């Protein structure tokens, strides 16, 4: 069935570098987008980063704009994101989700970025603290 | 009077020609061919967005035009009696279709996806009463589903879904000729070339393929390959995933309309490529630049006045600009005394 | 068959001069296709008039262009400053190619 | 630059009543509202999409209406398994997809 | 912002082969006509050749005519052109130029008027023994 594994995810010191991988099965990977919502273990979910089928567009936040890679491998059917320069902030758990689009219909030339979330995944840790 | 049967065939033409108490906010025009000529469409605001129609040349004003139907998407053409328009009304996850027949509502078609509800945007073509109608439902970046709809006297006789080899259908234009349509479109999810779609009325059937053409004719697109697919989408190009155009295949009668830049929307040129419906390694003849690339260009859409009193249908065309452009040329051949 | 042009004209600021370009019938009367550039030393040429008499995008009101058979002039009123240059006609011919014209000096004085 | 608050906070129900939740919006958002569930120690799992339709496998006692700053998801009769959290997501907010701060709802006293 | 850039000043010895490149600010020659100007050292311009990539038409100048070789390369939107048999007479600056094509028919007159709107900085070319 549909299905996403998430491995990777560890605690870590500040200035390293993470990667955390996604495996999708059960359902057209290269017709569907993938991002990636963190939650910390006391308050809600929030979002950080994502990605079109081909890559062409993509969305990283605020906070992680300047220290977050976003990558996808359609041959081996993967999604990889590489966090780098880590903060102490960015302790929490990350879900791996296929993501779809409602109402894109746009007249003019640029794209229209709607997105919304419909399958998950178990997640990995990630604790950032100086020792 | 008598019901349009499409007889007469598409003759060669060479070089086009020029053809084009206040106005309001018109957008999304396009041209609809009847017995009494040729007349202009568009979307004007006035939440309640509402389609006008106004004779050729004159201004939009409150005194010679009328209303079709309401709606932010819509197409309209004639069967010879009377004319159809389909309007597309209603919240965007409930989008309802509204048919109108000589001026009263006949139908309502509802969604079935529920995810912005969309039509050709231009005109419609009818035969002997069968008056086809695509419409698409869903993602416009990723598989939707496309459906066609065939109308006669304001009532349904078949919906039928999508076949072919194509994956994305949206704001089509369509043409008939020696009693086939032919319906050229954008592949606004992964291809960069066009698809084409061919509608048997006699039959009741229609087929779908893509462009045989190495020119490409989608905005944005990279450079044109050696051999252009037309059983596969060729994908490339950005930021602008694609824009409207049209196509005219007779053969050796063919010519391709194209934005002069690769990545955006800004000039217009023609290329009669000789057999755009299956050459793989065509390469365009007769050039016309239409818009220069220094200005604006947007939506264009293909009609003919098939009411006409000659042997021929004489196609024709509109390019966006806003104003727009209305062209189209006779057998005369191109010169320095074209434009 | 080159056109020709006269040899090198000079004025009074103030005043309009004329640059006159004659050919043949076949490459310059038949065709309104006639352009004038300007050069600076150690500058590439810009295009200063195309299509007989039009202008591109900005250049200075002062240019005009003109054509009589097979006779295209550029007349320049009012030399302000710095238009000294060197001034060519061209031409489209049958033949698809482009004639170049000798060329003219057009020079200014900068005081008495 | 959307904000997203979500209320009632925390709210005690027993099996099998009338509950709703209501997020707001500072401003018009459209349709462009999305409603997730996540469970005690479980992936959240999208229950509504467009603020009206609902997903494929999810049951159908989830209701959800509204359109414009005020959404308003009802669940038809409360069930042990829907004992969760809420939250609703803006999609037009590219690249900060908002979420909700988060709904609560626990066995009444 | 630069349009087109050349290349550089270049020596080479009589009786041998030059080759100049000219490449767009963009990677695609869509409709635009590549034509090559030469000017001897304060005397005038000269036209030599020209291209159009899209129907891959060559034209020359009478005089030039089986000397100046001009071809496109798409993949890169490199314009190449090409004298051979160099004489002394040959040192000058050869520019690339770019138009717009207006229309094309080879019944009547091809290669509408595209004049000469973008130029380039110049190639100098010096023939000499030493
Ligand atoms: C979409 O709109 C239609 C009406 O245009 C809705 O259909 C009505 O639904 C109400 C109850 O919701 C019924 O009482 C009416 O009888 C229905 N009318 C018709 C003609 O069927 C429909 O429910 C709406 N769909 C959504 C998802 O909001
Ligand atoms: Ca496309």
């Amino acid at each position: 069935e549909v299905q996403l594994v998430e491995s990777g995810g560890r605690a870590l010191r500040p200035g390293g570098s993470l990667r955390l991988s996604c495996a999708a099965s059960g359902f057209k990977f290269d017709d569907y987008a993938m991002s990636w919502v963190r939650q910390v273990p006391g308050k809600g979910l929030e979002f950080v980063s994502g990605l079109n089928w081909n890559g062409d567009i993509t969305a990283y936040t605020d906070s992680v704009k300047g220290r977050f890679t976003v990558s996808r491998d359609n041959a081996k059917n993967s999604l990889y994101l590489h966090i780098n320069s880590p903060k102490p902030e960015d302790t929490a758990l990350y879900y791996c989700a296929r993501t779809s689009s409602w109402g894109d219909y746009t007249r003019g030339p640029e794209p229209k970025i709607t997105w919304y979330f419909d399958l998950w995944g178990r997640g990995t840790l990630v604790t950032v603290s100086s020792a | 009077r008598t019901f349009l049967n499409l007889t007469k065939p598409l003759c060669e033409v060479n070089s086009w020609h020029i053809l084009s108490a206040h106005i309001l906010v018109t957008r999304e025009p396009y041209l609809s061919c009847d017995p009494q000529g040729c007349r202009m469409f568009a979307l004007s605001q006035g939440p309640f967005r509402a389609l006008i129609s106004w004779e050729m040349g004159q201004a939009p004003s409150p005194y010679n035009t009328r209303v079709e139907c309401i709606g932010w998407s819509s197409t309209s053409c004639h069967d010879g009696i009377s004319r159809m328009s389909i309007c597309i009304s209603g919240p965007n996850n409930n989008a309802s279709a509204v048919v109108w027949y000589r001026g009263r509502p006949v139908t309502e078609i509802p969604s079935w996806v529920g995810n912005i509800l969309r039509t050709q945007e231009s005109e419609c073509v009818c035969h002997k009463g069968i008056c086809p109608v695509v419409m698409t439902d869903g993602p416009a970046n990723n598989k939707a589903a496309t459906k066609i709809i065939y109308f006669k006297e304001g009532k349904i006789q078949k919906i039928e879904e999508l076949q072919g080899n194509a994956q994305h259908i949206e704001e089509c234009s369509c043409y008939g000729a020696a009693g086939m349509i032919k319906c050229v479109c954008r592949d606004n999810w992964k291809g960069a070339n066009r698809p084409i779609i061919t509608i048997d009325p006699e039959m009741m059937t229609h087929t779908s393929k893509y462009l045989c053409s190495k020119i490409l004719t989608d905005t944005s697109r990279p450079n044109d390959p050696t051999n252009g697919n037309c059983d596969e989408p060729i994908t490339g190009g950005s930021p602008d995933p694609g824009v409207k155009g049209f196509a005219f295949l007779d053969g050796e009668n063919s010519w391709l309309g194209r934005t002069i830049s690769k990545d955006s929307r800004s000039g217009y040129e023609m290329l009669k490529v000789p057999n755009a419906e299956t050459d793989t390694q065509s390469g365009p003849t007769s050039y016309q630049l239409i818009v220069n690339n220094q200005n604006w260009s947007g939506y264009s859409g293909a009609f003919i006045d098939y009411w006409a009193n000659k042997e021929c249908f004489n196609p024709c065309f509109y390019v966006e600009l806003n104003s727009m452009v209305a062209l189209c040329g006779s057998r005369e051949r191109l010169g320095s005394w074209s434009w | 068959s080159v056109l020709t042009q006269p040899a090198s004209v000079s004025g009074s600021p103030g005043q309009s001069i004329t640059i006159s370009c004659t050919g043949t019938s076949s490459d310059v009367g038949g065709y309104n296709y006639v352009s004038w550039y300007q050069q600076h030393p150690g500058k590439a040429p810009k295009l200063m008039i195309y299509d007989v008499s039009k202008r591109p995008s900005g250049v200075s009101n002062r240019f005009s262009g003109s054509k009589s058979g097979n006779t295209a002039s550029l007349t320049i009123s009012g030399l302000q400053a710095e238009d000294e240059a060197d001034y060519y006609c061209s031409s489209y011919t049958s033949s698809s190619t482009w004639v170049f014209g000798g060329g003219t000096k057009l020079t200014v004085l900068g005081q008495p | 630059d959307i904000q997203l608050t979500q209320s009632p906070s925390f709210l005690s129900a027993s099996v099998g009543d009338r509950i709703t939740i209501t997020c707001r919006a500072s401003q018009g958002i459209d349709g462009y509202l999305a409603w997730y569930q996540q469970r005690p120690g479980k992936a959240p799992n999208l229950l509504i999409y467009a603020a009206s339709l609902l997903q494929s496998g999810v049951p159908s006692r989830f209701s959800g209406s509204g359109y414009g700053t005020e959404f308003t998801l009802t669940i038809s009769s409360l069930q042990p398994e829907d004992f969760a959290t809420y939250y609703c997501q803006h999609l037009d907010s590219y690249p900060l997809f908002t979420f909700g701060p988060g709904t609560k709802v626990d066995i009444k006293r | 912002q630069v349009q087109l850039v050349q290349s550089g000043a270049e020596v080479k010895k009589p009786g041998s082969s030059v080759k100049v490149s000219c490449k767009a600010s963009g990677g695609t020659f869509s409709s635009y006509a590549i034509s090559w100007v030469r000017q001897a050292p304060g005397q005038g311009l000269e036209w030599m050749g020209g291209i159009i990539p899209i129907f891959g038409t060559a034209n020359y100048a009478q005089k030039f005519q089986g000397r100046v070789t001009i071809t496109a390369d798409e993949s890169t939107s490199t314009a190449y052109m090409e004298l051979s048999s160099l004489r002394s007479e040959d040192t000058a600056v050869y520019y690339c130029a770019r138009g717009q094509l207006r229309y094309f028919d080879w019944p009547t007159i091809p290669s509408s008027y595209y004049g000469m709107d973008v130029w380039g900085q110049g190639t100098t070319v010096t023939v000499s023994s030493a």
